[PDB]
DNA sequence: CCTGCATCCGTGAGTCGAG
DNA sequence: TATAATGGGAGCTGTCACGGATGCAGG
């Protein structure tokens, strides 16, 4: 204030008194500090793979078995997304993809109900969340509000792509029944793999009593 | 049983890298161990050290 | 012949079954004691022996 | 041409962009009435095909 | 660990309000706003464009995103821009941004504050369709509306003006999101009606009530036909993975047939059918040919006439072998 | 699924990486010089909430005066760690102690 | 039609298993020997 | 067991309909709801094991 | 009964909670029109 | 601190038929 | 759209045996 007369000795952020006359300059840094995908999607894109590798070799003359195991461990991911031409960043997921609707069909049966996926319903889930989220960003809602509303959208994400695998599985009102994420359609006895692929229900076939 | 076997004993694991671009300890099967070093021997370069 | 505003979905004798009918049960919207479940004009049911 | 190979990497969100034939929006199946898809729906006709 | 439990442990966090906390944060919201539209007057910029822009600076550097409320971009560049245009006013001018500024500073730390309130709320709504957190989120949405909407001149405690929002965004988004097929909040306003009727019929007579007994308890302009018809758009689909038998083996799905996509026979019938009409068309003269063809669209998919169709007459009492394929 | 490939790549624990993707705690990207107990900010350090809150917001303390009872030090004087506010209250930290809604002018 | 029966074509739960892996956030790709992307779809699901 | 836990959801929507509403006019009729009862049991005799 | 601890008054009154399932006489039950049988359960002894 | 053993967590657990 | 209301609620209990990672006390 005052034309550059009066200045800040430390760093901080401004509270302007109007009452007292005064500029109050609270103590505290302005540094950036994250939480969840994005702060990690950042430390992703970050990554030089070639000096992170360059590190890790020279880990691997060690003395130390321990450590020469674990920078192996390393390498071989840093290696892998090096050769593969994968960006690490890749691992989080900023557009999420959809299913066509008749892999995951909504159809009416012979009783004039209808039968339905639970994709629909994790989906649904998910696109709630996310506009819900949209929506609280666009109206400046405070920090605890945003923070729950991500938590809650990272763990919709989850719950479509494998449910049950973190935390209690999303299950429909009045039910105990965990819903079929896509990771469940995939895997298991019943899962895509060994049900519909390795082997089949076949047409020109029959059987009987011997 | 032989050909089962022949199955679990596929796989070698690396003592010393060598010349190659490999890691020691890292896990690969015994046939590509065995040709990358049949290619660095025709290169002139020492070869991958691997325990079975 | 002009073409019909209805298909033929009637109910038909499955495959390797048959017999004789020995029993009708015809259950309608508007009958007295009688009322399906929503949306349903009527329920027919047959006893074949 | 024949298939012989089959290759499985990480999908960037460009590509699961360039995948896509639009964003779905509303989280909404089918009219009640009409049954329907619903517009910019789960089961949208703009985004998926032709019924 | 638990969704629920962490958010209830970050809630615990922000104190709550005395009295003169809550009369002055409230106060430095209203003079805030009331600043904001004097500083549409002095200025001449949207209302809308320096409120976000005193909200961006509040909030942090970390916070900045179009909205879809303005007719701008609203990157730091343009809110430096307008930052920049607002520092340069005049002192008397000048201090209605600070107005502002500590406004919107009072305006979160009041929406922080009563976080509670939107729990206890939010633990009443339970099982209806919505989960916990949800409801809590959707209540939160009505806080925030109560935050913007409250006046403090009024001499009532926040509480009771913020419970009337919450309430109603939770109950809109149980209407709204709980079904999988969307039926609109009015007709589930009906709906909703019509069961709680039901239920009281039948709490009377001892049995459950027909479609008549509760067209008389619905008053005028309802019948049988339509109670009907609205129990049967609240019904709600099944799922596919329902699962059939006492184990893990088969699903509910597995017994529907697809009636959509033409079976082997359906597309041999469609070839079979152009064939045999193709080859019994020998008749045909060629100008009839194309007429003709053109008259039923077996080209381009859409006297000579009269001629034709005669002939056509002629030739169906003919062969009498296509009977088949007319089912 | 373990080990982890995101948890692998940046050199995080199971339960650190846990921490941060469900906000539990803070990650440092840009210190921009913070310091936090005497040692300044490195970058990749885990935040609880509470030490973010007082490195980005900085530090604060209300304390309530029994109604009726006048405080023994006045608006905006210094205070120290351990200098009673009144006959019934002692500060905890230091800074500039301020008058919060004065029942009597 | 009295004819032999024609060559077997690409099963359709395979082109299934594709959009699921791909709904995952996993592009599979079916490859020539030349390393060139061969289409399943036959231009259906491709812009 | 299922009659139990139907009273006790019962017992849960009594206390919920007791807080809320006219303190003043209240009926056993307008506070008891006996749909999560019927379909506690109608659920076991139904879909139980 | 109603009974309010401050007032007193006291409002009694009989409703309805639906209806139970009766067994016949041989010891099944009617089910939606279908015949059905309840399977006794044998399992631990609550105890010490 | 580097090695070794104790402990936790996730992953599996036959086929077809009928319901 | 205004009395005031300010931290949830159910839990699922009698398998068994493995690989891999993670951690702690001990040499
Ligand atoms: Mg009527």
């Amino acid at each position: 204030a005052d034309g550059g007369k009066v200045k800040s000795d430390v760093y901080g952020r401004v509270e302007v008194d109007l009452v007292r006359n005064v500029v109050r300059v609270v103590e505290s840094y302005d540094i950036d500090a994250r939480m969840g995908a994005e702060a990690i999607q950042q430390l992703l894109k970050e990554l030089d793979l070639e000096a992170l590798e360059k590190e890790l070799l020279e880990e691997m003359k060690h003395p130390s078995r321990a450590r020469r195991a674990k920078a192996r461990k390393r390498l071989e991911v840093v290696r892998a997304f090096l050769d593969s031409g994968n960006r690490p960043e890749w691992m989080i997921l900023e557009a999420v993809p959809v299913l066509p609707p008749d892999l995951r069909p909504m159809v009416q049966v012979d009783g004039g109900r209808f039968a339905t996926s639970d994709l629909n319903d994790l989906y649904r889930r998910l696109i709630n969340r996310n506009n819900r989220l949209k929506k609280l960003l666009a109206q400046g809602a405070p920090e605890i509000i945003i923070r729950n509303e991500k938590r809650m959208l990272q763990e919709a994400v989850d719950a479509l792509l494998d449910n049950g695998r973190r935390g209690a599985p999303v299950t429909n009102p009045g039910s105990d029944r965990p819903l079929r994420s896509l990771t469940d359609i995939l895997s298991g006895k019943q899962g895509r793999f060994r049900q519909n692929l390795l082997g089949k229900r076949v047409d020109y076939s029959g059987r009987s009593v011997i | 049983i032989e050909i089962v076997v022949r199955q679990m004993m596929k796989y070698v694991e690396v003592t010393d890298p060598g010349d190659s671009r490999l890691l020691e300890g890292q896990v690969l099967e015994k046939w590509d161990v065995e040709a990358l070093n049949e290619r660095l021997i025709a290169e002139g370069k020492t070869p991958v050290a691997w325990k079975p | 012949e002009k073409a019909r505003d209805v298909k033929d979905t009637s109910l038909r004798v499955p495959p390797g079954e048959g017999g004789i009918v020995v029993r009708t049960v015809r259950l309608r919207r508007g009958d007295p004691g009688v009322e399906l479940k929503p949306g349903v004009r009527e329920v027919v049911r047959v006893y074949v022996a | 041409k024949e298939v012989r190979k089959v290759r499985i990497a990480l999908a960037s969100p460009e590509k699961i962009r360039s995948w896509s034939y639009g964003e779905v929006e509303k989280p909404e199946t089918i009219n009640y009435r009409t049954l329907k898809p619903e517009r910019d729906g789960l089961f949208d006709e703009r985004i998926f095909g032709p019924i | 660990s638990d969704p629920v439990r962490q958010y209830l442990h970050e809630i615990g966090q922000v104190p709550l309000l005395t009295l003169e906390e809550e009369v002055e944060l409230a106060r430095k919201v209203e003079e805030g706003m009331e600043a904001i539209k004097k500083l549409s007057e002095i200025t001449g910029l949207d209302p809308d464009l320096i409120r976000e822009v005193v909200r961006a600076k509040i909030l942090g550097s970390a916070r900045v995103r179009h909205i879809p409320g303005l007719k701008e971009t609203l990157d730091p560049k343009t809110v430096e821009e307008i930052d920049q245009k607002l520092k340069s006013l005049p002192k008397e001018h000048k201090r209605y941004l600070h107005i502002a500024r500590e406004g919107e500073a009072a305006r979160q730390h009041l929406i922080e504050a009563n976080l509670r309130l939107v729990v206890s709320i939010a633990k009443k709504y339970t099982g209806r369709g919505l989960s916990f957190l949800d409801l809590i989120q959707e209540g939160n949405q009505g806080l925030i509306r109560a935050v913007e909407k409250f006046e403090y001149k009024r001499r009532f405690k926040f509480s009771t003006y913020a419970t009337w929002w919450i309430r109603q965004a939770i109950n809109r988004a149980i209407a709204d999101q709980a079904r999988t097929i969307r039926i609109p909040v009015h007709m589930v306003e009906t709906i909703n009606k019509l069961s709680r009727t039901a239920r009281q019929l039948q709490q009377e007579l001892g049995r459950e009530p027909t479609y008549e007994e509760i067209a008389e308890a619905m008053g005028p302009g309802w019948d049988a036909k339509r109670v009907e018809e609205t129990l049967k758009i609240a019904q709600e689909p099944v799922s596919l993975e329902t699962p059939i038998g006492d184990e893990k083996d088969s699903f509910y799905g597995d017994f529907i047939p697809d009636e959509h996509l033409p079976s082997p026979v359906d597309a041999a019938t469609q070839s079979l059918l152009s064939e045999e009409l193709e080859k019994a068309l020998s008749k045909l003269s060629e100008r009839e040919a194309m007429v003709l063809k053109l008259r039923k669209g077996l080209i381009d998919g859409r006297q000579i006439e009269n001629k034709a169709l005669r002939k056509l007459k002629y030739h169906e009492s003919r062969t009498r072998k296509l009977r088949d394929f007319l089912d | 699924d373990v080990p982890s490939k995101i948890g692998t790549l940046l050199d995080l624990s199971a339960t650190e990486l846990e921490q941060v993707l469900y906000f539990s705690k803070y990650i440092v990207l840009d210190p921009k010089g913070a310091i936090l107990n005497g040692v300044p900010v490195e970058k990749r350090q885990l935040l609880t909430d509470e030490e973010y809150r007082e490195l980005r917001y900085g530090k604060q303390e209300t304390y309530p005066l029994p109604p009726g009872v006048d405080a023994l030090v006045k608006d905006g004087e210094e205070v120290v760690k351990g200098q009673e506010l009144a006959p019934g209250v002692v500060s905890r930290l230091d800074g500039v102690a301020l008058y919060r809604f004065p029942r009597r002018v | 039609k009295g004819e032999d029966v024609p060559e077997p074509s690409v099963p359709e739960s395979f082109r299934v298993l594709v959009k699921e892996l791909q709904a995952l956030a996993l592009d599979v790709q079916t490859l020539d020997e030349k390393d060139n992307p061969v289409d399943i779809f036959e231009g259906l699901a491709s812009k | 067991d299922q009659f139990r836990v139907g009273l006790a959801r019962l017992a849960r929507g009594v206390r919920e309909r007791m807080l809320m509403g006219s303190e003043d006019s209240l009926t056993p009729a307008k506070l008891v709801n006996s749909r999560p009862l019927e379909a506690a049991i109608r659920e076991f005799f139904s879909r139980s094991q | 009964q109603l009974i309010h601890k401050d007032t007193g008054l006291i409002k009694e009154d009989e409703v309805f909670l639906g209806h139970i399932p009766l067994m016949t006489e041989d010891g099944s039950f009617i089910i939606n029109g279908a015949d059905r049988v309840i399977v006794s359960q044998i399992h631990r002894s609550p105890g010490v």
